[PDB]
RNA sequence: AAAUUCCUUGUCGGGUAAGUUCCGACCUGCACGAAUGGCGUAACGACUUCUCAACUGUCUCAACCAUAGACUCGGCGAAAUUGCACUACGAGUAAAGAUGCUCGUUACGCGCGGCAGGACGAAAAGACCCCGGGACCUUCACUACAACUUGGUAUUGAUGUGCAUCUAACCUCGAACCCUGAAUCGGGUUUAGGGACAGUGCCUGGCGGGUAGUUUAACUGGGGCGGUUGCCUCCUAAAAUGUAACGGAGGCGCCCAAAGGUUCCCUCAACCUGGACGGCAAUCAGGUGGCGAGUGUAAAUGCACAAGGGAGCUUGACUGCGAGACUUACAAGUCAAGCAGGGACGAAAGUCGGGAUUAGUGAUCCGGCACCCCCGAGUGGAAGGGGUG
RNA sequence: UACUAAAAACACAGGUCCGUGCGAAGUCGCAAGACGAUGUAUACGGACUGACGCCUGCCCGGUGCUGGAAGGUUAAGAGG
RNA sequence: CGCGGCACAUCCACCUUGUGGUGGGUGUGGGUAGGGGAGCGUCCCUCAUUCAGCGAAGCCACCGGGUGACCGGUGGUGGAGGGUGGGGGAGUGAGAAUGCAGGCAUGAGUAGCGACAAGGCAAGUGAGAACCUUGCCCGCCGAAAGACCAAGGGUUCCUGGGCCAGGCCAGUCCGCCCAGGGUGAGUCGGGACCUAAGGCGAGGCCGACAGGCGUAGUCGAUGGACAACGGGUUGAUAUUC
RNA sequence: AUGCCGUGGUGUAAAGCGUGGCAGUGAGACGGCGGGGGAUAAGCUCCGUACGUCGAAAGGGAAACAGCCCAGAUCGCCGGC
RNA sequence: GGGAUGAGCUGUGGGUAGGGGUGAAAGGCCAAUCAAACUCCGUGAUAGCUGGUUCUCCCCGAAAUGCAUUUAGGUGCAGC
RNA sequence: UAGACGGUGAGAGCCCGGUACGCGAAAACCCGGCACCUGCCUAGUAUCAAUUCCCGAGUAGCAGCGGGCCCGUGGAAUCCGCUGUGAAUCCGCCGGGACCACCCGGUAAGCCUAAAUACUCCUCGAUGACCGAUAGCGGAUUAGUACCGUGAGGGAAUGGUGAAAAGUACCCCGGGAGGGGAGUGAAAGAGUACCUGAAACCGUGUGCCUACAAUCCGUCAGAGCCUCCUGGGUGGUGAUGGCGUGCCUUUUGAAGAAUGAGCCUGCGAGUCAGGGACAUGUCGCAAGGUUAACCCGUGUGGGGUAGCCGCAGCGAAAGCGAGUCUGAAUAGGGCGACCCACACGCGCAUACGCGCGUGUGAAUAGUGGCGUGUUCUGGACCCGAA
RNA sequence: AAGUGUCUAAGGGCGCAUGGUGGAUGCCUUGGCAUCGAGAGCCGAUGAAGGACGUGGGAGGCUGCGAUAUGCCUCGGGGAGCUGUCAACCGAGCGUGGAUCCGAGGAUUUCCGAAUGGGGAAACCCAGCACGAGUGAUGUCGUGCUACCCGCAUCUGAAUAUAUAGGGUGCGGGAGGGAACGCGGGGAAGUGAAACAUCUCAGUACCCGUAGGAGGAGAAAACAAUUGUGAUUCCGCA
């Protein structure tokens, strides 16, 4: 048969032009009142996945 | 991974949606234009099609990297500002 | 003092030479009690329990006899078990109980009849216990369902004033007749009743261990019971960091519209001396006093240069960012100069992205709200989705 | 309790309570139908107790069961 | 440390100075889980080549060989397929799974040889006799250890043969093996007669389907009705001839 | 005192680091040293230790004797220290 | 040893069937099996558990720790 | 035009059955043709005009409850079932993913319809880098048999003499069985217990050792005997001395008195599929690469561009684009582009170089094939529950 | 006197030699397995599938056949042997006047089985009617027909009048089986989710109905989106 890609994984992770793989970050949904500025800024855009959930978040999205 | 919440699970959706009408173009640069035509002329989405630099039955648009000094009559789809800018610069036409 | 009494062989009496049992009582009933019956009760009992007579090899304490085996011979001829093998003992040693290792000791080789101490002998992948799974059982565990039940609506109509009446739907395991020759079936016809009710369909509430599928945490000096589970501070912690125990101690699940920002000013506690109510300790004055006070709140590290006390004005308890770091399995968490916008305070320099610091918290999902107008299933909208908060 | 338990367990005659007015209630069946019973409350079913004798006290707060319907709450339906 | 063999890594110098070889250094080479590398053996296919009834495979013995898996030679046995090399492909390697099948050990010439009625002698048969035949003694059952029927079994019945299996020993015997034979009904037990419980059930009623139940009816003995006795005879049947 | 961080020299082949493929492991034991728990008991238990050994390590010593002492087995030798 | 005219024993024929039967009730019995029979099928059920996993040599060679975990004899990531 | 295959006393094109090839059918069935037969047409056509009527009902729609679609009820469209309500006939009705308008498309509630698709109890004809008697079907053999179970069901084991029975006449021992001699046969070292004939296991003969010794059964040292060859060397044995705690699993640790194994022989466990995924080795082509279905071929060959991957990224997206997103920002950040070695050619630096172009990498850069490791979905390394 | 000094095997070990057991190995094969290319894709009340019991010169099994019983008839083929096979022995015969054997068509075809006259423990029992055979006549034999339901056509038309239900007759048809494939309907669980209920497994297994050589689908209340395609199915993509 042919390989199913992990739908969950698909939503949460992309790939870039140069191949890595990129994620959002949690804690930002809500309970964001005490949360200063810093944090949720620090919080807000996307990340490269780390390079030891590199290879699981490659098999998932594969 | 043994109980706790996955990484799949742990982290948030990406944002946003995807248009289910989003137009799709084939990208051709005014570099690889040069570099296919250089004695300029007619350029046509089927001309470059058959020299390989775009894919077939798909609208192309044309982008300006690279360096242009063909004089070249390029007929696409929705051409790039510094497409048009630098096609003609080099004295050729940009024409839908 | 019990088929119930833990203490307990309670105590008293009887029975015995001697009685944790027995019988009769006492009542101090751990924890009796009136149909999960209470208390009695003739008869009954292969029931339980205690006593006596008789009787006896049950015993003192064994002996002898016969038979069936055992044993011998001839015939037939299995079995469980089995890593091996020319398989001693002692004291040791060792996965802590040794035929097999050590050091000694003992022992000619091989059969036969016996015994049962060991070979942790054989047999059943321990029933106990724990861990994982299952099964069945229970229930005020969860979620369903059957059954039962409620109303609406269809079947389902008429007339009057929900009620009543009516009859024609429908119902009758009331009756008679016919199919029917044989029929306590069935159906049809007629009649006698009931009657728009009931029953049934769809929708709907209730009820529902009757049934069903399941869940019912882990840590743990075994498990259970008890306690604990996240965060913060200290000690353990061996002078970086980190470091375990059901090790030793405490806190937190907030609070503050000022207890935030800024500018300026100030210095405490305690002690001594004097002083109306006023005293040891209220306020006052003078000394002395460098931190022994205070810090919103635990502890630690800090803070007298104050971060402690007071006053003025304010909202930076900002928006867009963020080089670079700390920490870290990951997810997270933490610090951050500096740039811009628009401000606060300040004469300026500057400081301000909450609070002296470190707890006061919850991923993702799924949704909500406000804004932006990003997408808008032929098109314009819209629905719905998206982004930002 | 065939095959470690024969009993003090079960049953029992007797008792009481509850249900049942009759294709009853209860039960087996989706139904038809059947048993109940060719019975009819002195009957049938369920529950507990367990010959017989003397008796069986208090509590209706909880939970059930029975009855009642003044009011509160509420589903579908209607309404809009 | 000495002397000799091997291997891995790395370095330096010659050879088509990296496909890499050669020489020499230097270092290294215990190892479970595990990683990496390189090989042995079996089978099948293809290509080439080569053996084979003057003897292939397989097996056995002996002599040799390689660093290992293993290999070769010689001889014996045997009777039809092998060897080598380039490749290709695996049902490709067992010592363990209380693994599976078969064969065979150990226990062991051991336990046991199935009721506590009890056998004996003489004669016979026979290759062979405790067990078979005959006679006679002795003992045992006799509310069965006797005689029958039903159910069940199925030829075990009789005769004549047999004796390597079976019979818990042996066996000449046998319910064993082989062949042939043998079972005779108007009245017996059943049906052709009857119905019970119950079963099936025309139509039928009910039920999405499947099907459930059931009327008529029709089955269904363990029951009702219904006519035979005594004797004789065969090796084997008899209320039957 | 050690240990730790940085740095400059010196030394040291099979250091380190990044990034991929494939893991296994996540029951440890004892001994030394520093500690907790315990009774400053336990072949106890729980930590620390660029500590060791066993695990996965044969050889020699310790009578025997995983974990102590010596020493890490490429093969051969009827050589030596 | 118990009953042995009875709630007796027994033959023949029949009926009740698996969440079902039947049970003077022991969770007894329903073909030597019963807290849900047996057979076939789903099916090669699943098992974080136990066991087993077969030729060779060469080189290197661990871990039994941290974090998290319906987790603690499992597993992910880190460490090696 | 026959060298397919099989048999025949051992590898046969020429010995046989056959094979290439060529013929062949009373009848039956199948197929086709011609008749015969049956049915339809021989009366409509065109235009005008749009006044009238026609288009399939308890259906559609709507509401409820469900089912099904990617859609697990969601704003739920389309489709299906039941319940209720319940239309209209074209100036109608349905669909275009709530809905409305416009526009587009189509005519539900009647039926029938070949071919391309699926399958093989069965019949022929072939085939196999399929099995070869524990394999292959359970079944080469009484095979769904024996046997087991009341029953549903379960369910075996058992092939080979030889080329030819030439299957051992006759004699002898023996009751037979069995054997010996003869005889047949190439062979009885094929005797209906039969091809080959391993191991376990069981004897018999024989060399050495062994009845004063405590033995994981060996190993090293080692005398002596025996044997066979030239004091010496083989081969056998092993008095005597030392050393020496089975194998596996699983464990911190087992010789362990933890597990498993009586023995031998045979069998018994990481496999296969997929344009799967990742990474690698290798090969082809290369800014390209490659086809899928399918088509045509006796094949493995030739076609086949649909598609896929590469070719530009950024952004939620509109979109913009070597940039893009955030942002007021000609701020900062995020992601992305600056693609390789050797060479020449240019617009030229004295000849040596920035850029841009040919080329040559026939690993460039991708892409496709093949190998390997891992992985995914499948029973997925094998066995095992309740 | 003291001392040293062989030798012995009840049995056992090791190694050879020589046998036995056993049935591995090797090599085979009247057997399987997986396919490919063609066919044929149904059989059954005119009695099926599948059986029971019989049938041969010799006993049984297989196989063939059905009381006409390893067989009957006809039409073809063929040309010398034959009387099938376990499975030898015989016995008895047949055959060029064409056997055995092969192909096709027919005849016969017990009993059971949908089983259907009725009954039944399948392969058994008991009939009725009609026509024959047989007896002195009852007995007895042979051959047909006799289930139920449905449809059609005719006659009749209960209670009860119209009528209908029902009944009579005559024609037709159905029933059951089959390995897979189809369609419609009903519809699990284990399992996976490291628990589990949504979800999965899976519309799978299984079941019910029902076919056909295939089936279903099929001729737009279709898609699509400004030019469009034009029934369905199936394959590859997407
Ligand atoms: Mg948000
Ligand atoms: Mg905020
Ligand atoms: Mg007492
Ligand atoms: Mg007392
Ligand atoms: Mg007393
Ligand atoms: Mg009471
Ligand atoms: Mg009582
Ligand atoms: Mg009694
Ligand atoms: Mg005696
Ligand atoms: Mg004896
Ligand atoms: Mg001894
Ligand atoms: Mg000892
Ligand atoms: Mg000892
Ligand atoms: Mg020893
Ligand atoms: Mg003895
Ligand atoms: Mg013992
Ligand atoms: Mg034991
Ligand atoms: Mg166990
Ligand atoms: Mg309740
Ligand atoms: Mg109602
Ligand atoms: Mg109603
Ligand atoms: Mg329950
Ligand atoms: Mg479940
Ligand atoms: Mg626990
Ligand atoms: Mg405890
Ligand atoms: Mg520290
Ligand atoms: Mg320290
Ligand atoms: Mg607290
Ligand atoms: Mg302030
Ligand atoms: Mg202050
Ligand atoms: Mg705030
Ligand atoms: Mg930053
Ligand atoms: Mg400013
Ligand atoms: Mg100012
Ligand atoms: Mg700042
Ligand atoms: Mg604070
Ligand atoms: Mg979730
Ligand atoms: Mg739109
Ligand atoms: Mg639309
Ligand atoms: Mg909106
Ligand atoms: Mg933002
Ligand atoms: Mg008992
Ligand atoms: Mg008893
Ligand atoms: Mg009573
Ligand atoms: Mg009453
Ligand atoms: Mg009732
Ligand atoms: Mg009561
Ligand atoms: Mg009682
Ligand atoms: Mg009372
Ligand atoms: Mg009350
Ligand atoms: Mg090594
Ligand atoms: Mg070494
Ligand atoms: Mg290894
Ligand atoms: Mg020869
Ligand atoms: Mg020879
Ligand atoms: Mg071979
Ligand atoms: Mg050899
Ligand atoms: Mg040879
Ligand atoms: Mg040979
Ligand atoms: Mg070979
Ligand atoms: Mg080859
Ligand atoms: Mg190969
Ligand atoms: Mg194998
Ligand atoms: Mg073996
Ligand atoms: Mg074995
Ligand atoms: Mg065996
Ligand atoms: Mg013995
Ligand atoms: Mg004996
Ligand atoms: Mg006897
Ligand atoms: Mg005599
Ligand atoms: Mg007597
Ligand atoms: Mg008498
Ligand atoms: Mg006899
Ligand atoms: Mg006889
Ligand atoms: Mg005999
Ligand atoms: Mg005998
Ligand atoms: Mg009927
Ligand atoms: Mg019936
Ligand atoms: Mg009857
Ligand atoms: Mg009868
Ligand atoms: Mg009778
Ligand atoms: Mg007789
Ligand atoms: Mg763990
Ligand atoms: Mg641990
Ligand atoms: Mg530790
Ligand atoms: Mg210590
Ligand atoms: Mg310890
Ligand atoms: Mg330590
Ligand atoms: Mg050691
Ligand atoms: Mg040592
Ligand atoms: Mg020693
Ligand atoms: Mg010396
Ligand atoms: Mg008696
Ligand atoms: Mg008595
Ligand atoms: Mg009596
Ligand atoms: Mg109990
Ligand atoms: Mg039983
Ligand atoms: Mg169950
Ligand atoms: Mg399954
Ligand atoms: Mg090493
Ligand atoms: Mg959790
Ligand atoms: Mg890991
Ligand atoms: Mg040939
Ligand atoms: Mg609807
Ligand atoms: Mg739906
Ligand atoms: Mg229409
Ligand atoms: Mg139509
Ligand atoms: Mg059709
Ligand atoms: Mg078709
Ligand atoms: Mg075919
Ligand atoms: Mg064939
Ligand atoms: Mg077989
Ligand atoms: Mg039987
Ligand atoms: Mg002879
Ligand atoms: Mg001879
Ligand atoms: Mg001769
Ligand atoms: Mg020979
Ligand atoms: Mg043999
Ligand atoms: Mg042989
Ligand atoms: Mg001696
Ligand atoms: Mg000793
Ligand atoms: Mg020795
Ligand atoms: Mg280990
Ligand atoms: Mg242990
Ligand atoms: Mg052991
Ligand atoms: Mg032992
Ligand atoms: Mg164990
Ligand atoms: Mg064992
Ligand atoms: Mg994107
Ligand atoms: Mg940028
Ligand atoms: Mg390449
Ligand atoms: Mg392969
Ligand atoms: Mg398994
Ligand atoms: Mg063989
Ligand atoms: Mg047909
Ligand atoms: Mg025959
Ligand atoms: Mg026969
Ligand atoms: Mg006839
Ligand atoms: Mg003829
Ligand atoms: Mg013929
Ligand atoms: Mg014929
Ligand atoms: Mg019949
Ligand atoms: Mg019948
Ligand atoms: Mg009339
Ligand atoms: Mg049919
Ligand atoms: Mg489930
Ligand atoms: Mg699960
Ligand atoms: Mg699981
Ligand atoms: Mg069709």
């Amino acid at each position: 048969p042919k390989a199913k890609t992990h739908s969950g994984a698909s939503k949460r992770f992309r790939r870039t032009g140069t191949g890595k793989i990129v994620r959002q970050k949690a804690n930002r949904r809500h309970l964001l009142e005490h949360k200063p500025s810093t944090r949720t800024r620090r919080l807000d855009g996307r990340t490269v996945v780390a390079a030891n959930d590199t290879k699981r978040v490659t098999s998932l999205l594969n | 991974e043994g109980g706790q919440m996955p990484i799949h699970m742990r982290l948030p959706k990406l944002k946003g949606f995807r248009n289910r009408f989003r137009t799709e173009y084939e990208i051709v640069n005014v570099g690889d234009i040069n570099r296919l035509f250089p004695q300029g002329g007619a350029v046509g989405v089927d001309d470059l099609v058959a020299k390989g630099a775009v894919r077939k039955n798909a609208l192309v648009k044309v982008l300006g990297d690279g360096k242009l000094t063909a004089k070249v009559d390029v007929s696409a789809h929705k051409f790039s500002g510094s497409a048009r800018a630098k096609i003609t610069a080099a004295g050729g036409s940009a024409t839908e």
